[PDB]
Order: structure tokens, then C-alpha cells, then sequence
């Protein structure tokens, strides 16, 4: 199952999210830091 | 096993070590004691 | 009928590129000497710019099943879908492989595709898969089929990278349909007979002279002139000419009388051309076009003018014989015949004249593979070192 899931995930690279899209996306650390900034910004976090 | 080596190499290509080290190095928000003495506890469901 | 891909067959891997709402056909090419990375060579614009199929041709050396390949790694076959194949680069003798290195062309997952000198390991083996449902695993691979190539080492597709400004080839996870256009079949090839892509010498006189360019000047403006010369030129690299057909598929087949072609001076890399003044000049690949650079071999100088014949999708019949056959060179567009000026290191100038002289027959002498490779290496080294010298001068 691990091998099959890895193959399917690498065949569909968009499953990894905007950071790990692999084309123009920033790193995982950058994604975590942007998520931090989003969480501590009320406007970008809540429905508003 | 060639399959295991290949899968590990694929995962290493996906995730750089520096990203993991940096995300681990990210600091936490800390529960503080207000001047009144009550615990000012951050909502963990809305943060790191 | 349908004919199938086999081992020891010369092929080119073509891909279709749609940029600015228009189609290009690009062959996977590599200059194995001094460079390992693969690139793309345009063949859709063959009329205005000749393609360099010499570095594009590949040879299907081995075709084993996945289990057989795994057993080998732990320790004329027809290609079948799902087989892992070994592609040997015809010019360099190296092998298409996943380089395990990335230029990081804004694509982290993609690996680079290049040539490797060792067959050992799983980097040089590529599994072939059907493009559509019309083929299935285990079905024999046909010539007209499109293919999907998967790296055994990296489980990545042979991918055409649109995103970066220049067209690239890289081992990625997006799929690209690769057509496998046949170039040559070694077994069906006849010995001592002229085939497309050969490196040869054009012997003019009593087995004496060669069609060549000046040497000592070291100036390309002086080198562009074409003449007849005898002596050590017959063993030097200047007398080496590539014979390139005006077709991609089956370019490596036998050459027939009246078949149009282009002659390329191997050392300089420039194509022979009749200028509007009717003189013979070597000009650049970009400037070389069909109308001026097309030439034909004829059995007799009489103006028979056979005309266009159906194009054969195979080796065809072997008509022109090395050394034995006497050939007359005719420009296709103008009909003129290539003739020595006969003015007073013989150094008789080569011109085009509309009936020539009585002795214009040309014998053909094939060159050895080592000599041809050495000549092309000389050309590449000259180009790179001239760039280096110009940079240092700047």
C-alpha cells in the first residue's frame, strides 16, 4: 500500500499542496511560516 | 531492495532536510501568567 | 504490412511541441563528447534549416522483460510493450539514462536526461508503454506507434518541459507521447553500398583527387571555398563529407540515383551550396535551404531527368556502390553539374556548369567510423575552444 500510494501521489503532484507543487512554489518551511502569519492575522483566518 | 531505495530517494527528493530542520526549529507560543495571576492560554486549535 | 520494432535498429525519438498555437517536431539529441545533457533538435523546419540527425539516432541494443532485467541487476528480439529497453547513442556510443541530477528548472521532482558510459545499473533502462488503448502490455511494438518511456531507476517519464523558456527534455512525472521514427536496420543493410548519413570522400580523377576546402589559412572565409585536391587530403579530415537525405524517417536507408540530398563538410560543419553567382560555397546550417543545398547522384550525365519517385518506407534497393559506381553530382534546383574549373596540391577549382566536361564522374570512398568520430570531435572542440578564446579576449 505504501508503494502504491507513493506512486499515485508522485503521478499526481498537485496532491502535495501549493508549497510542494514543484513549480514556482515555496518550501515547506515557507508554507509553515505563511500559515503562522495567516493564523495570527484575523482577517485572513476568519470568514470576515 | 531497489524498490525501497527508489522510494526513499523519491521521498528525499520531495522533502529537503533543511525544511524539516527549520520547521522543527520553529518556536511555540507559550502560556503566560497575566498580572492578575490567571493563565493567559493561547487557543491551540488556531495556531502552531 | 505492419512491421515491428526490433533490437539493433536505429531510431529517433520525436515529440510534438505546441508553442504559439503551432506544431514543431523535435528529436531527442545529445552531443556525447564534452557534454552529457540531452536537448531537442527541430526537424519540422528541415526545408530552411537542416536537422542534425547524427546525434539524434539511437540504437535499440537490448530489450529484456522487467523480471529478466531485475535478475540481471541482482546478479533480433521484437520489442514488446512493457519491456525495458537499452538505448545506445549512435554517435557517442553512450546510453540514454536518468542522470540522477537536476538543473532545478523550477521543477524539483524532475531529473535531467543525459548519456552514460556504463550499462551497469538501472539508470540506463527504460520501460516502454502504450500511448493509447489500441495497444496492450505484451503486444508487439509497431513502427507508427507513439510510446511512453519510464525510467527504471527513477520511475519518471521522458518528459517535454514546457514551463522554462527554452524547450527541454527531463525525467519528470508528466507524460509525453514519443513517436519512434525508424532510421536504419543494420541486418538489412547491404555492404559496400551507399546509405544515408554516411561519411565519405568524393574521388574525382584517376582515383586521385578529393573534394575539399583550404587548410592552412585558419580563416573560415577562405575555408568556404571548395576545390579538388590530391595527396594527404585523402587521409585527412577535410575531405570528409556527410551525406544527409531530406527525410527523417528511413534517412539511413540505401541511396538511389536521383535522390536529393545535402552534403556537409564534417570538419567545418557547413553545407555545400550553389550560390546565385553559380559558385560552390560552404554556408551555415541556418542559411542552408533545400533549393540551394540539394544535390543528386546520377549514373549518366545525359539529361534524363527521371523525376520524383515514390518514397520507400524501408531500406529499399541498394543502387550506388562504393568505389565501383561512377557518380555525377547534379544540383537539383538548377540542374547544373559539378565540374572542375581545369585552370592551372593540384588545386583545381570546383564550379557548376550546365554540361561540364567529359570526365566528371565521382567515385565514393566510405570513411572508417573512428575517422568520422575523430573529425566530428575535432569540429566540436574547435567550436568550444574558439568560444573560450573569444571570452578570454573580451
Amino acid at each position: 500500500n505504501a508503494n502504491v500510494v507513493v506512486r499515485l501521489l508522485i503521478r499526481r503532484p498537485e496532491c502535495f499542496g501549493p508549497a510542494l507543487r514543484g513549480e514556482g512554489g515555496n518550501g515547506l518551511l515557507a508554507a509553515m511560516e505563511e500559515a503562522i502569519k495567516i493564523a495570527e492575522d484575523p482577517s485572513r483566518d476568519g470568514p470576515s | 531492495k531497489g524498490e525501497a531505495i527508489r522510494i526513499r530517494s523519491i521521498l528525499r527528493s520531495l522533502i529537503p532536510l533543511g525544511d524539516l530542520v527549520g520547521v522543527i526549529s520553529i518556536a511555540f507560543q507559550m502560556p503566560t501568567i497575566a498580572k492578575d495571576g490567571n493563565v493567559v492560554e493561547p487557543d491551540m486549535s488556531a495556531g502552531f | 504490412e505492419i512491421q515491428f520494432l526490433r533490437t539493433d535498429d536505429e531510431v529517433v525519438l520525436q515529440c510534438t511541441a505546441t508553442i504559439h498555437k503551432e506544431q514543431q517536431k523535435l528529436c531527442l539529441a545529445a552531443e556525447g563528447f564534452g557534454n552529457r545533457l540531452c536537448f531537442l533538435e527541430s526537424t519540422s523546419n528541415s526545408k530552411n534549416v537542416p536537422p542534425d540527425l547524427s546525434i539524434c539516432t539511437f540504437v535499440l541494443e537490448q530489450s529484456l522483460s522487467v523480471r529478466a532485467l531485475q535478475e540481471m541487476l541482482a546478479n533480433h528480439r521484437t520489442l514488446l510493450y512493457g519491456h525495458a529497453i537499452l538505448l545506445r547513442h549512435s554517435y557517442s556510443g553512450m546510453y540514454l539514462c536518468c542522470l540522477s541530477t537536476s538543473r532545478s528548472s523550477t521543477d524539483k521532482l524532475a531529473f535531467d536526461v543525459g548519456l552514460q558510459e556504463d550499462t551497469t545499473g538501472e539508470a540506463c533502462w527504460w520501460t516502454i508503454h502504450p500511448a493509447s488503448k489500441q495497444r496492450s502490455e505484451g503486444e508487439k511494438v509497431r513502427v507508427g506507434d507513439d510510446l511512453i518511456l519510464v525510467s527504471v531507476s527513477s520511475e519518471r517519464y521522458l518528459h517535454l518541459s514546457y514551463g522554462n523558456g527554452s524547450l527541454h527534455v527531463d525525467a519528470a512525472f508528466q507524460q509525453t507521447l514519443w513517436s519512434v521514427a525508424p532510421i536504419s536496420s543494420g541486418s538489412e543493410a547491404a555492404q559496400g553500398y551507399l546509405i544515408g548519413g554516411d561519411v565519405l570522400r568524393l574521388l574525382h580523377g584517376h582515383m586521385d583527387e578529393c573534394l575539399t576546402v583550404p587548410s592552412g589559412e585558419h580563416g573560415e572565409e577562405q575555408r568556404r571555398t571548395v576545390h579538388y585536391e590530391g595527396g594527404a587530403v585523402s587521409v585527412h579530415a577535410r575531405s570528409l563529407w556527410r551525406l544527409e537525405t531530406l527525410r527523417v524517417a528511413w534517412s539511413g536507408s540505401h541511396i538511389r540515383w536521383g535522390q536529393p540530398f545535402r552534403l556537409r563538410h564534417v570538419t567545418t560543419g557547413k553545407y555545400l551550396s550553389l550560390m546565385e553567382d553559380k559558385n560552390l560555397l560552404l554556408m551555415d546550417k541556418e542559411k542552408a535551404d533545400v533549393k540551394s543545398t540539394a544535390f543528386t547522384f546520377r549514373s549518366s550525365k545525359e539529361k534524363l531527368d527521371v523525376g520524383v519517385r515514390k518514397e520507400v518506407d524501408g531500406m529499399g534497393t541498394s543502387e550506388i556502390k562504393y568505389g565501383d559506381s561512377v557518380c555525377y553530382i547534379q544540383h537539383v534546383d538548377t540542374g547544373l553539374w559539378l565540374t572542375y574549373q581545369s585552370v592551372d596540391s593540384i588545386q583545381r577549382k570546383a564550379i557548376m556548369h550546365h554540361e561540364g566536361h567529359m570526365d566528371d564522374g565521382i567515385s565514393l570512398s566510405r570513411s572508417q567510423h573512428e575517422e568520422s568520430r575523430t573529425a566530428r570531435v575535432i569540429r566540436s572542440t574547435v567550436f568550444l575552444f574558439n568560444r573560450f578564446i573569444r571570452g578570454l579576449d573580451a
